[PDB]
């Protein structure tokens, strides 16, 4: 991580995965349809998303 | 009298038909605060308190079909 242009700090981020999302103490505040592998779907797209954020 | 009191008791078992309403009704209404409290346990005290109310609410049906089976065997 990038603090600046003349220093820069070592970042590490933890990425969740589908098991970790039922747990989640706040989830039964969102609507979500147990049919689709919501969990399942998001997790494989997190760790693409967070990846590219920390190579970019 | 013969023939008009064996109409009371042939009235009396119909009426119990009518009773249905109490045991499907009463059960959605029971059943909604099951499905409720499972997807979402925050929100107890205040779901709780409603669901009885719709319980006399529903057993109005339950209560009324129930009378008219005692005013044809003990009342008339």
């Amino acid at each position: 991580d990038p603090v600046s242009s003349l220093s820069f700090e070592p970042s590490e981020k933890p990425i969740f995965n589908a098991k970790t999302i039922e747990q989640s103490p706040s989830f039964g505040k969102f609507e979500i349809d147990t049919d689709a592998n919501v969990p399942r779907d998001l997790f494989e797209y997190t760790l693409a998303n967070q990846m590219l954020t920390a190579m970019a | 009298m013969q023939l008009v009191l064996a109409a009371k008791y042939i009235g009396a078992g119909i009426s119990t038909i009518g009773l249905l309403g109490a045991g499907i009704g009463i059960a959605i209404v029971f059943a909604a605060l099951i499905n409720g409290v499972s997807r979402n346990p925050s929100i107890k005290d205040t779901v709780f308190p409603m669901a009885i109310l719709g319980f006399a609410l529903s057993e109005a049906t339950g209560l009324f079909c129930l009378m008219v089976s005692f005013l044809l065997l003990f009342g008339v």
